[PDB]
């Protein structure tokens, strides 16, 4: 599954987040890395993030518990089940399909609002047909 | 009047971005304005927050339901 230098690749990433180098991550040391890149978090979006990585519970990360969040097979573990219900809500009433514009409305002004770059690589990756209509079940697989 | 329709989004937004930054030359990577020069140990930290978004934002969705 996981190659030897995919690892390491992954142990030069838990030192980005390990500052201080005792092994375990911190919401604080998480927050810290988050607002070098911009970001502006709060304590508890930041509690969010840990409590999904932290398997013990105890509120801090170790590289095992990094490396299997980073490892997790985010693709075939029921995933795509989750992603096709998310498009579902929105879904042109039973149709499978969803308007361009449409999907660039939800995109765009809800969730995390992405950019209107961003929309425009979703939309022509997505739109197979070139016709305005992408279907979200074959858009799901192109993720997965 | 339905929760679900934020939680929805984001989870198809975050889901979406953690399968772009795994392209290097993607426009998700343009969203980072603060950013000088956007050099490998910043994409390296971005690949770990977007899938510790991804996955909150799956809980989130799972929690609407
Ligand atoms: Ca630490
Ligand atoms: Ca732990």
């Amino acid at each position: 599954q996981l190659t030897e230098e995919q690892i390491a690749e992954f142990k030069e990433a838990f030192s980005l987040f390990d500052k201080d180098g005792d092994g375990t991550i911190t919401t604080k040391e998480l927050g810290t890395v988050m607002r070098s890149l911009g970001q502006n978090p709060t304590e508890a979006e930041l509690q969010d993030m840990i409590n999904e990585v932290d398997a013990d519970g105890n509120g801090t990360i170790d590289f095992p518990e990094f490396l299997t969040m980073m490892a997790r097979k985010m693709k075939d573990t029921d995933s795509e089940e989750e992603i096709r219900e998310a498009f579902r809500v929105f879904d042109k009433d039973g149709n499978g399909y969803i308007s361009a514009a449409e999907l660039r409305h939800v995109m765009t002004n809800l969730g995390e609002k992405l950019t209107d770059e961003e929309v425009d690589e979703m939309i022509r990756e997505a739109d197979i047909d070139g016709d305005g209509q992408v279907n979200y079940e074959g858009f799901v697989q192109m993720m997965t | 009047f339905n929760r679900q329709i934020p939680a929805a989004a984001s989870l198809i937004q975050t889901a979406w971005r953690c399968y772009a930054a795994e392209n290097p030359d993607s426009s998700t990577w343009k969203i980072y304005i603060r950013i000088s020069q956007l050099r490998e140990h910043h994409r390296a930290t971005i690949k770990v927050i977007r899938r510790m978004q991804y996955f909150v934002a799956k809980k989130k969705f799972q929690q609407a339901r």
